[PDB]
């Protein structure tokens, strides 16, 4: 929310992250499955 | 009445689901009573003696002894003279398995230093707000949560190139 | 490898908290073989034979044997001759209260009368979209869930007169 007075500029800030297999069942190897053998490999960025 | 078998399957698959809160836990730093013979794990105990500290378990997932030669070709585990074989969550009422492998390593110098002679896995360990590290002292730690399974264990150390790794394989009613 | 006394208590928790998802079910209409001696109960049954329908499960809860004097300013349950104690999830341990108690009671047509020999309870059944009642005739259910517990009794009935309260006082680990 703004106050109405005066001049008042609406804008986006991105923020970044590395993001890792521990945080992300996702990142969980499909070769084998979930927390398994091949596994937890790489982290990723991500910008939102 | 009676539980039935795919009963302990299916909590065998909520203790894998627990996976995050599994820490192995070490202590017992100094001597038993008798350093030949260790005590009883006495299953009325909620934590080892002189806790040294936890690690997150690196491997928790469910098994069953394996056969050859189909299981040859899967992920294999070796323990208590037989060789052991990974089951998925949703493969398990199809496998049979009512078993819980867990695992930990102590890499070198992640912990503080020398012997122990305790050795378990808590799950449900709570840490003290912004630490995240897998390994931890108890003075970092919240939440103990509960001791699940425990084994006393005999004077043999541990220093910076003696990465030491520790395991079960258990069941949840392990006599029915 | 030994599953602790607290673990026991643990895992009657997550049953208790999966309470939500219970059902009684009954079956076995017609006749055994032998109506003086059902043939013993298999744990691989998946399911009771000849279903009947689901009822939501009354009251799932942890409890105790009950004594006195201490138990005198509490909820008692009767059951078996024998009478019990109701118990919390946050007080599980310092009570000891590994057993569940599980009880459903059919009151009178809400599922089609007559004679049932099996009385079970599942967990994680999911009804056809829309469908809240909680007595279910098999076509209603959208998923079975899991048969946890059951037996095999000797035949009763069921009439519009009758309220048909079941239960089982069990527990994950019946004999450690």
């Amino acid at each position: 929310k703004i106050t109405g007075v005066g001049k008042e500029t609406i804008g986006i800030k991105l923020t970044e992250r590395i993001v890792t297999p521990d945080e992300d069942a996702s990142l969980l190897d499909q070769t084998s499955g979930v927390p398994s053998y091949f596994s937890k490999g790489a982290d990723r960025l991500e910008e939102k | 009445a009676i539980a039935t078998y795919n009963s302990h399957v299916e909590l065998a698959k909520y203790l894998v689901s627990k996976a995050d809160s599994v820490y192995l836990t070490i202590g017992k730093s100094t001597p038993w009573s008798n350093e030949t013979n260790p005590p009883q794990p006495d299953e009325n105990a909620t934590v080892l003696q002189e806790v040294i500290g936890y690690k997150k378990a690196t491997k928790v997932t469910l098994v069953r002894p394996s056969k050859s030669p189909e299981d040859d070709n899967k992920n294999l585990i070796s323990y208590g003279n037989k060789s052991w074989v990974e089951v998925t969550p949703e493969n398990a009422k199809a496998e049979g398995a009512k078993w819980v492998y867990l695992e930990s390593s102590i890499v070198g110098d992640e912990l503080p230093l020398g012997t122990y002679r305790q050795v378990g896995f808590v799950m449900d360990l709570v840490a003290k707000s912004g630490i995240s590290k897998f390994n931890l002292v108890p003075s970092e730690v919240e939440s103990t949560g509960t001791l699940l399974f425990f084994d006393n264990k005999q004077f043999q150390n541990r220093s910076e190139q003696t990465t030491a790794k520790e395991r079960f394989i258990v069941e949840v009613d392990p006599n029915s």
